[PDB]
């Protein structure tokens, strides 16, 4: 294998990525193409440049010793490789609700500022792409330090995970699952974004003279990149500066050890001691798993950016796009009362799991688009227009009965629709979690165009339940709440 | 309440 096919395959791969997109029916074409020459490269590469020779878990009491050096909290908690989760943090001890048990000094942290001090600090000055995008830039930031034997991270590096379950390790048969659905656009966009970042920078190491010193110029794989992205996507956060002025994009350790549950935000920035802390989520007895809250994800976002799947999330949701129609006599009136109350002609909208599936700002934007002339120009003219304006994003106050029972019937119209696009029903999906045996991988793929349908079926049974609500304040012509 | 919430994971863009 000489290095100059390489770089043949890595020049091949940057076109087809730079390509323009096929269109939509053509994209799982282009997908499985880009997978043929990745898998390619891949085979024709070392894997990971850099490897060490102890298991995981050997470098964990590196971890803490050098964490205790620098200030962090070692004591009243232990890693262990739990099955569900993987490697976390268990309790020693007994630990109360909002005890302040973990705090990590910021001279630990791996981020965007500590990138430009680093031997990928020249580089970092002449390419634009790392300017823009911090994340790309902590990525290479882990991959130039896990080359360097005496890196001050090297503690920290050695004990992270070797393989992830983000889709850019599927294989073709898992990603295949979820053909028709929302979410598989986002894993195209995430192959197709990777392989291309990678072969750019493939070749943009090996031109610039900024990028001589570094370790990747002798040997960058693409299993580096896949690896270390993937490291960033599933852990990083966002930290104050220390100017306080603005904000970063971090790598925590030790801290991002713990595995995500439902409830709150219980980690914040303390700007005083420049140290990130985190206080317990609930109470945690000795033998305990320790968890804390990710943050308000839905399933697809941790599919496709943390690499799992979470059973009984309260904050999921789907996508959908709506507008109001050029070709509609009203659309002038429409567009205005809709720019008055800071809201786009058209958008990507989300529908929820919870008690009400719409936002106000979804709510808002339907009662528009159903408005009759006589109800739009109430809201554009008159001493009580910015009064009508600012209840528009209220359930409590209809523009009229008959304009809630024309958006929820559109609404309860829409979702059904939406559920007829898709490969599988319900039921059929439920049966292939049931009868089959699959990887966890696989189970991602299905829970995720699950939940999905679920979420439309759903959001079809609330328009239907509130399309009779509002026919019976109709019928009984009860008074509109005001004001 | 928190000044600096801490996000585990934030979603970023990547192109
Ligand atoms: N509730 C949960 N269920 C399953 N896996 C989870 C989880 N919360 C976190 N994880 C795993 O933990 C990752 C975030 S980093 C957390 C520590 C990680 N388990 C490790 O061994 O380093 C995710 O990518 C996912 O693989």
């Amino acid at each position: 294998v000489s290095p100059k096919e390489i770089l043949n395959l890595t020049s091949e791969l940057l076109q087809k990525c730079s390509s323009p997109a096929p269109g939509p029916g053509k994209e799982w074409e282009e997908y499985v193409q880009i997978r043929t020459l990745v898998e390619k490269i891949r085979k024709k590469q070392k894997g990971l440049s850099v490897t060490f020779d102890g298991k995981r878990e050997d470098y964990f009491p590196d971890l803490m010793k050098w964490a205790s050096e620098n200030g962090a909290s070692v004591e009243g908690f232990e890693m262990v490789n739990f099955k569900e989760e993987g490697f976390g943090l268990r309790a020693t001890r007994d630990i109360k609700a909002e005890e302040l048990f973990l705090w990590v000094p910021r001279k630990l942290l791996m981020t965007v500022e500590s990138a430009k001090n680093s031997v990928l600090g020249p580089l970092y000055s002449q390419d634009r792409i790392l300017q823009a995008m911090g994340n790309i830039a902590l990525a290479f930031h882990l991959l130039c330090e896990r080359a360097s034997p005496n890196s001050f991270w090297q503690p920290y590096i050695q004990t992270l995970p070797s393989e992830y379950d983000t889709p850019l390790y599927f294989e073709e048969d898992e990603v295949r699952y979820l053909q028709s659905t929302q979410a598989i656009h986002d894993v195209f966009s995430q192959y197709k974004n990777t392989a291309r970042q990678y072969a750019y920078f493939y070749k943009v190491i090996q031109t610039h003279p900024h990028a001589n010193k570094l370790p990747l110029k002798d040997s960058f794989t693409y299993e580096d990149y896949r690896w270390a992205v993937s490291s960033v996507m599933t852990r990083q956060a966002q930290i104050p500066t220390e100017d306080g002025s603005r904000v970063t994009l971090a790598l925590i350790p030790l801290w991002d050890m713990c595995n995500h549950t439902n409830g709150l935000i219980t980690t914040g920035y303390n700007l005083e001691d420049d140290r990130c802390e985190c206080v317990a989520l609930q109470d945690f007895r000795a033998g305990e798993q320790i968890y804390i809250f990710y943050g308000t994800r839905s399933n697809a976002e941790f599919v496709i950016h943390s690499g799992f799947f979470f059973d009984n999330n309260s904050h999921d949701r789907v996508k959908i796009k709506l507008g109001v129609s050029k070709s509609d006599r009203l659309y002038a009136m429409k567009a205005e009362v809709l720019a008055r109350a800071g809201i786009p002609t058209s958008s990507v909208f989300a529908l929820h799991f919870t008690e009400p599936p719409i936002s106000a700002q979804l709510l808002a934007f339907l009662r528009v688009f159903c408005m009759t002339e006589e109800e739009l120009k109430e809201h554009l003219l008159g001493d009580s227009a910015i009064d009508r304006i600012f209840t528009l994003g209220n359930s409590e106050f209809p523009v009229s009965w008959d304009n809630e029972v024309k958006l929820w019937t559109f609404l309860e119209d829409r979702a059904s629709l939406l559920l007829k696009t898709y490969k599988t029903t319900i039921e059929e999906d439920k049966s292939v979690l049931k009868n089959h045996d699959l990887s966890v991988r696989a189970k991602m793929a299905i829970k995720l165009r699950l939940g999905e349908k679920e979420i439309l079926e759903k959001a079809v049974k609330s328009a239907a339940v509130n399309r009779e609500y509002y026919r019976q304040q109709m019928e009984e012509k009860a008074p509109l709440p005001k004001y | 309440t928190l000044k600096y919430p801490i996000e585990h994971g934030i979603v970023t863009n990547w192109d």
